[PDB]
């Protein structure tokens, strides 16, 4: 088709894509195991 | 946002009051033709203030 | 000042408007603007118009 | 639209184009301030902040069309811009 | 009305002729331009 209009909604990602790896969590293995509390008394 | 409103409103009006004139013309293909020379404008310009 | 005397900021600022906001915002105000300006025009004349 | 679809205008095609349209640009802008006229003082103690908002853009429209439709760019530009080369 | 005579005088005369003379010059009102930004 045209060039332009094309490469222009291509930027967009170039930023947004680019700008959310300055901006989301770069961490390791995400939340998986079924989350739980724990109580803790103490009769010494 | 009151100014950058009729500022949009104006320009799509008065567009058709020169076409009916500069070739003396009321009518339906007057409108249309006339923001045959706008509607790339009118979107464009909401892209870029977007 | 004498030992075991620190210092921290209760409680002003944590980045304000004039300073490292306003930049960074009118900087990609433009990177955008200039798009567009292209989108529906094709030049590299129109935009820095 | 004039330099392209109907014919060039190498400085009669910008020149074209402001001939028929000087209206829309003083039509809205005048029909702007104006409306910002309320806002720059008139009212005086209710809202102060009236004042702030109003003061900084009747200045940046004296001095938009005034100047955009005239003298400075918004004619110059597409000149050196788009001609003079590629 | 004087007032139609009158805005398409400005915007015919006036202002369009003055901008012929705009566009012909051309390194004095760019010289302005950065006065301004300056």
């Amino acid at each position: 088709d045209r060039p332009i209009f094309a490469w222009v909604i291509a930027i967009i990602i170039m930023l947004a894509g680019g700008l959310a790896i300055l901006k989301l969590p770069v961490a390791q293995y995400p939340t998986i195991a079924p989350p739980a509390v724990t109580i803790s008394a103490s009769y010494p | 946002a009151i100014g950058l409103l009729v500022d949009d409103a104006i320009v799509v009006v008065e567009n058709v009051e020169r076409v009916m004139a500069e070739e003396g013309l009321p009518p339906k293909e007057a409108t249309r033709k006339s923001m045959g020379q706008i509607q790339g404008a009118l979107v464009g310009i909401a892209m870029v203030l977007s | 000042l004498p030992t075991g005397v620190g210092y921290d900021w209760t409680g002003s600022y944590q980045e304000r408007l004039s300073g490292n906001q306003a930049p960074s915002l009118y900087a990609i105000s433009l990177i955008v603007v200039f798009l567009c300006l292209a989108a529906l025009y094709e030049s590299w004349s129109i935009p820095f118009s | 639209d004039l330099m392209d679809k109907e014919g060039k205008g190498l400085i009669e095609a910008t020149l074209d184009a402001v001939r028929m349209r000087l209206r829309p640009i003083l039509m809205t802008s005048l029909a702007f301030i104006l409306g910002v006229m309320p806002l720059v003082i008139s009212t005086g103690a209710g809202s102060g902040a009236q004042n702030a908002v109003g003061t900084g853009v009747m200045g940046g429209m004296v001095t938009a069309t005034v100047l955009a439709i005239f003298f400075v760019p918004v004619f110059f530009v597409v000149v050196r811009r788009r001609f003079s080369r590629k | 009305f004087g007032w139609f005579n009158r805005m398409f005088e400005k915007s015919t005369h006036h202002y369009t002729d003055s901008v012929g003379g705009i566009l012909r010059s051309t390194g004095r009102y760019l010289v302005l331009y950065l006065i301004i930004v300056v």
